[PDB]
RNA sequence: GCGAUAAAUUUAAAGGAAAUUGACGGAAGAACACCACAAGGAGUGGAGUGUGCGGCUUAAUUUGACUCAACGCGGGACAGCUUACCAUACCCGAUGGCCGUGUGAGCGUAGUACGCGAUAGGUCAGAGAGUGGUGCAUGGCCGUUAACGACGAGUGGGGUG
RNA sequence: GGGCAAGAACAGGUCAGUGAUGCCCUUAGAUGGUAUGGGCUGCACGCGCACUACAGUGGUCACAGCAGAAACAAAUAGAAGUAAAUGUGAUCGAGAGGGAAUGAGCACUGUAAUGUGCACAGGAACGAGGAAUUGCUAGUAAUCGUUAUCUCAUUAAGAAG
């Protein structure tokens, strides 16, 4: 079967405020926990758990 | 073996707390003292034999599987309990 | 025609001698038995159908068995399973060394950026598994000789054996 | 009437009964599992074993009535079950004997009909079997049904009683 890319030390979840303090990047599913993001892709925000994909209007 | 983490303690603890194991080969049913799937304590059991740690007997359709002495200890080590703990079997 | 009488060449024994035990006889004499007959009674072989076997065909028509002692036999009355065969699809891997790994081995995915994490990485050794092969490598169990009257041990006798 | 049942044998059968087994072969693109389908049931033809027959010592209607013993929701044409030969009266009259291939149906079992039951039509060979060949001596042969026996969701024209 095809072969696995492997994006290193993940800390692209985050973004930091001057103050120091952190809050996640990319926007976080209702139904799988706060703890699990979620991914963008052209019409497409998706997820892990459950892999629902919704799609964008635009 | 396919196992969970959360499995293969569930088996260790109950191969101490009772020195011995007893399973039906060739079933999809879950084993009535652990709810796991036969074939996987079995499985998971057949590494502890080829190990040399535990003795296995093979009767009609049952696997019976017996932890030697020389092997409470590695399973002792492997579960870290106190030096003090010993099997049923084991006064 | 007879009398008398060679070589070349070939070969590990010779239907060589006498005796012993078997197998055989279109040899003799006893026995025995409707899987033998005599005296009888019902069929099978001919027709249609059920079922097994060969042959041919097929993607595959999986296979063993052949005088009694193969052929409604393999507890073989197969829609799935049985099922060993054919078409398509999916799933997996004792342990030990070496190397490589939480700064992420590998896995899930509407496969690329998100979820899960040692579990299930690669390579050498080495296991295990198989309605795969060989019953002329075997064990066990069966069938047949045969349901027949024979069968070996100890002690004595005879013979070179 | 069964059951148990010498010694010796056989390169007799089974590795497709076995976590009985030696050795060879394959082993993630598997000769290992699983799932959905197809085959094992194909049809010029030669053979083995069974089942219904070829009628009048018969066919059909109804009525009785008897086993090995003891098990049986209900069912309006019909769609598993507690004998059958048989006993009396009618009937039919010398292919009104016989039920093969086939039609449009009506139900049942099942995950799935291709399997089974039922009703109507249809009506093939066969008029007692060449050369051969198989059992059977008394409650036996032959005849006649039946299995709370085995196969078994549903399937016996098979065995074992
Ligand atoms: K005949
Ligand atoms: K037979
Ligand atoms: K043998
Ligand atoms: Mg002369
Ligand atoms: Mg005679
Ligand atoms: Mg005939
Ligand atoms: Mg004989
Ligand atoms: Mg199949
Ligand atoms: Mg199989
Ligand atoms: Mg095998
Ligand atoms: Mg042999
Ligand atoms: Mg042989
Ligand atoms: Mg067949
Ligand atoms: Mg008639
Ligand atoms: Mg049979
Ligand atoms: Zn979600």
């Amino acid at each position: 079967k095809p072969k696995q890319d492997i994006k290193q030390i993940i800390l692209t979840q985050f973004s930091v405020n001057k103050d120091g303090e952190c809050k996640p990047l990319r926007n976080s599913c209702s139904t799988c926990g706060p703890s699990v993001f979620l991914g963008r892709s052209g019409n497409k925000e998706y997820c892990g758990r459950c892999y629902t994909v919704a799609i964008l209007n635009k | 073996m396919q196992l969970s983490r959360e499995d293969q303690v569930a088996i260790r603890k109950y191969l101490f707390r009772e020195s011995i194991c007893l399973v039906k080969d060739k079933d999809n049913g879950n084993h009535p003292e652990l709810n796991i799937n036969n074939k996987q304590v079995m499985k998971f059991l057949r590494s502890y034999v080829s190990r040399g740690l535990v003795e296995k007997v093979f009767v009609w359709q049952h696997a019976y599987f017996l932890l030697k002495s020389e092997g409470v200890d590695v399973l002792r080590e492997e579960l870290y309990l106190d030096e003090t703990e010993v099997p049923l079997t084991y006064m």
